[PDB]
């Protein structure tokens, strides 16, 4: 037809807008608890960015450069026990859209585990055993920007993920914990759209 | 915010 | 009256040792 | 193991309530002074 | 004029929520110690639940039930025995 | 007094006159090779029909925005070039401290395009699924709330002249111009 | 298809005939009322011409001045009042679709309020409350050219308003008004079509 | 625990800066005449969008590569050149002794072109019936299971000027860009 | 009690 012929000698690259599902997993990183917290602060163990991008070194940071937009289809963490039986404590994690709220400048436990305990979702668990945990769907379907904060990070986050401990870290003869256990790890089992390809610094 | 402020 | 979402419970026992 | 379970569905509320009361000046002193009250338009701005 | 229509049925709202983390202690001692944690049964005492902040919106209440469900965290290589009850009489003090 | 409310979409067809464009005969600052840069925004510009007709809405979204190059030079003169428009405003060319980087981000983004200076080119912007509306006006905080992107003219080659050779200075290399579609909003006149 | 490989590197800027509407209202200005007409001619008060480029600091004169031709479809003035109840004074208004008309010639009153309460969609009230006013149609549908006049005011307008003191203002107590009053305010809610886009000098 | 399979192609669509392209006056040493050479493979650049893909999954192939030639050169100058893409990785053109059988075999091969370095040109990949995957990644053991092929930029004429006279050094002439579209299977990261 | 907590 005309067209392979018109297309011979002009430098026509083509648009290419249009959705993008990709499918993968990844590992987040070790996760601590101490004997005996009391800083109430102390009681947060292990925040987290909802983003591609705030994972160094994983297949979801190295693809989330490539594009422009995101949207996860799902977001779901999990997570798996490295401690004997015999040992106890009790944990809990939980998912917050909005991401600036910052429950550290609470002063009292209570508190924090309320909130906690608040909200869809939620999870709490023997820190002994796997566990898996979901995100909340937001009606609208806005479009997310990728990479590193800037200014304000409502454009960039889905949302943040909270490990939260809970009681005490606690040793055989019933004893509280000295120092600090490597306990378990973290997971993500995640599916995403992307929207226009770039590269960004 | 809604907690901090029933906390003195 | 209005409902609210509830906690629902879950989970189970574990044994001292697995046979296979 | 407990779990709070997952809502998405939206919910409507109908109601009513109260801005507040407002005034006038017999001089139009400032011309800047023309505008005489300002109220946010949001849940969550309103006490009382 | 304008009037605020009243009303005077009551209404029912379901659901649950999460009391707190409670200790024990290896020595028995000063005997006044065996109380170990003790909370007032009312809504608007819980901070940080949506219960207490949908109770300011009203003057009265009734609990038509209240079932507290203990969670254990430990394993059986360990023992305690405990009790809990719910005192109707908030004057009521055990520690004296 | 019925005085109504409105709530539809107004569609807009125009063209505007965006200025010249200049080149350096051997850039070598890599951040010296960045030769233009520019708003995609309504009123972002002097005098133009289009910032004029920015102000008299709250929100706005282009359906095209096609910038146009046309030559000013002789054929006897020649130099490659390079031109794409970033969907997002905070991301900055110029941090970047070599001029290959530069090169590659910039062949990267959709619908960027090269060429001799020495004839018109034609270049669109990426659509996007949200269809969220931006709003009119002047950068209050955050360039994501207005702009739907930049702009970036780019230098790639040097500048030879007949015979192979580099010329000795910057000159004027034709000009810019920018078809455009958009939807607009609530009336109103911005303070 | 061919086209957007043809439209890749040649100059073609496409052709834009064809309507346009858009809705507004706009502020138009104060009105005073003298205590005591004599002149006869001072009976007229308030003259206007009907054109979007004649209000300066408007939206209409902003967004007039972008095209070339247009037609309102319809032109409704709205008046309120700022004074109280107790005091008195009677008023009209009509539009004129002819531009070159000008009642201030006459020498005599009457024949000017005559004239005034012939034509149709003409208007009289107390001037302590609200009113609202037409335009007429016209047939045929010409367009008509926007910007400031140029030789004959026919091309430009579609017509002229005027605003006219009936009686004397007048006072509590009855006493005839010393010097001015600031009486109300003119208002317009328009729809108009334009044709083809342009900037005039 | 429920740790899922899958098993589909996913369809990638980009484009990406291949690099300057030179050309010597006289050439003489037939050998001399091909002027650049480059792998027909993702994870085989520096810093593209493409390599950062590549990584990403086990096997691929391409759908389209059009390799295409920008020019950066005054028309006053005039040379003709050739380029075209073996889809044999180990076929190595610099073996032979001779100019005009260089030339030759660099014609025979379909899709294949020629042009003056004046202006812009497209080129393309050959399809195969197979469907076959390739490996991803650097070779370890034959480039056959890698590649599906090599492109090759190789000189015809000498290089005039105005007057029809050749030129006393070889000079930078435009440079290369591919369009391509991908699919992909199993990810993973390479070691 | 639930007011004068807004109000600073």
């Amino acid at each position: 037809g005309p067209v392979p012929l018109l297309e011979s000698n002009s430098n026509m690259r083509q648009m290419h807008n249009g959705m993008t599902r990709v499918v993968g997993s990844d590992y987040l990183g070790v996760v601590s608890v101490a004997g005996n917290p009391a800083d109430a602060a102390a009681k947060v163990r292990k925040v987290l960015s909802v983003s591609p991008s705030s994972f160094p070194g994983t297949r979801l940071t190295q693809m989330s450069d490539l594009w422009e937009r995101y949207v996860f289809r799902q977001f779901r963490v999990r997570y798996v026990p490295s401690v004997p039986n015999t040992l106890a404590c009790q944990v809990m994690v939980y998912q917050d859209t909005d991401p600036q709220d910052d429950p550290t400048a609470i002063k009292d436990a209570d508190a924090l585990l309320r909130q906690a305990t608040a909200q869809t979702g939620s999870q709490q668990w023997n820190f002994n055993s796997a566990k898996v945990i979901h995100l909340a769907k937001r009606s609208d379907n806005q479009l997310y920007y990728t990479g590193p904060v800037k200014e304000n990070p409502r454009f960039n986050q889905q949302g943040v993920v909270y490990f939260i401990q809970v009681s005490q870290a606690l040793d055989m003869n019933g004893k509280p914990l000295t120092a600090d256990m490597e306990c378990g790890s973290l997971y993500v089992d995640w599916v995403i759209d992307f929207q226009t390809p770039q590269v960004n610094p | 915010s809604a907690v901090e402020a029933r906390l003195p | 009256v209005q409902n609210a979402p509830r906690i629902q419970q879950g989970g189970g026992p574990v044994p001292l040792l697995e046979s296979n």
